[PDB]
């Protein structure tokens, strides 16, 4: 019994500092918005970045906040022309029995335009 | 051990309505920049000029902060009075900081000329104004910090040491 948590955030530039900070902020807001106490509830966390973000792996942000024992994997987002630039997307696999409609998903900064809810 | 001040100027934040975020990003950025030992002095205060003046003075004169970083209230709105509070507590102004942050944001947003951010020195403490928008804090802090450790050197302050993978400061020999 697993539920996916989706997250997204943008950055103004492709710098290692800005990528890590934004991922730390996003990751911690998806955890708070679902009342997740310990990292041991996470089966894995998957990241995607757009073509214009290459200066750092988003996985370093998880180790920056103590997710050394959490499996992480990153990949490249589909380069759709005209889509939102410099987006870091997250799919966290949450070990819980929470109903689907009660899982809270977090879209931050310019990435709020991605979902109209 | 070095001490760095972080001042968030926001009415809604200090009242408890909204979370800081902007101050959190500044502290996260400093943790990525610095490898040497440092201690954050963090304050959230409303948009009252006299409160900002006292908060900067306490951090610089009482708590011995070699660098104080502010976020919020640097625009043309009526309640935006952070630049005036910074000029009040500083005996000397650093005009190069304000010029650079506007020149970098001007590459992207034309309204960067509406920014009134500035920077100055109170004794041997450096005070720098950052924007209120959390998205702009990383880019703005990253543009000026390469010069900050050498500035604190010239003021006979702590020797800040940086992670060269996150930011590369400049120091002549």
């Amino acid at each position: 019994m697993v539920r996916g948590i989706r997250g997204a955030i943008t950055v103004n530039s492709d710098t290692p500092t800005s990528i890590i900070i934004a991922t730390i902020l996003l990751l911690e807001k998806m955890l708070e918005a679902n009342g997740i106490q310990s990292y041991e509830e996470l089966a894995a966390v998957i990241f995607t970045v757009t073509e214009d973000l290459t200066s750092a792996f988003p996985a370093e942000a998880a180790r920056q906040i103590g997710m050394h024992r959490v499996p992480l994997l990153s990949a490249r987002e589909v380069p759709v022309p005209g889509s939102l630039p410099r987006v870091i997307r997250v799919l966290a696999l949450w070990n819980t029995d929470t109903p689907q409609d009660r899982v809270r998903h977090v879209y931050l900064s310019e990435a709020v335009r991605l979902r109209p809810d | 051990k070095a001490k760095i001040g972080i001042v968030t100027v926001s009415d809604r934040a200090s009242a408890g309505i909204t979370a800081d975020i902007s101050g959190k990003a500044i502290i996260l950025a400093l943790n990525l920049y610095l490898t040497s030992e440092w201690e954050p002095i963090y304050q959230v205060i409303p948009d009252e000029q006299k409160v900002i003046e006292r908060t900067l003075i306490k951090m610089a004169d009482i708590q011995d902060c070699c660098l104080i970083v502010t976020t919020g209230g640097t625009g043309p709105a009526k309640r935006d009075v952070t630049p005036e509070a910074t000029e009040a507590v500083c005996d000397r102004m650093m005009p190069g900081f304000g010029e650079l942050m506007r020149a970098e944001s001007l590459k992207e947003v034309p309204t960067a000329i509406l920014s009134r951010q500035t920077a100055g020195l109170r004794g041997d403490s450096l005070i720098v104004n950052l924007p209120g928008d959390p998205a702009s804090i990383s880019d703005c802090l990253l543009a000026v910090f390469p010069a900050i450790p050498y500035c604190i050197d010239l003021m006979e302050g702590p020797y800040l040491e940086c992670n060269e993978a996150m930011i590369k400061p400049f120091r002549p020999k």
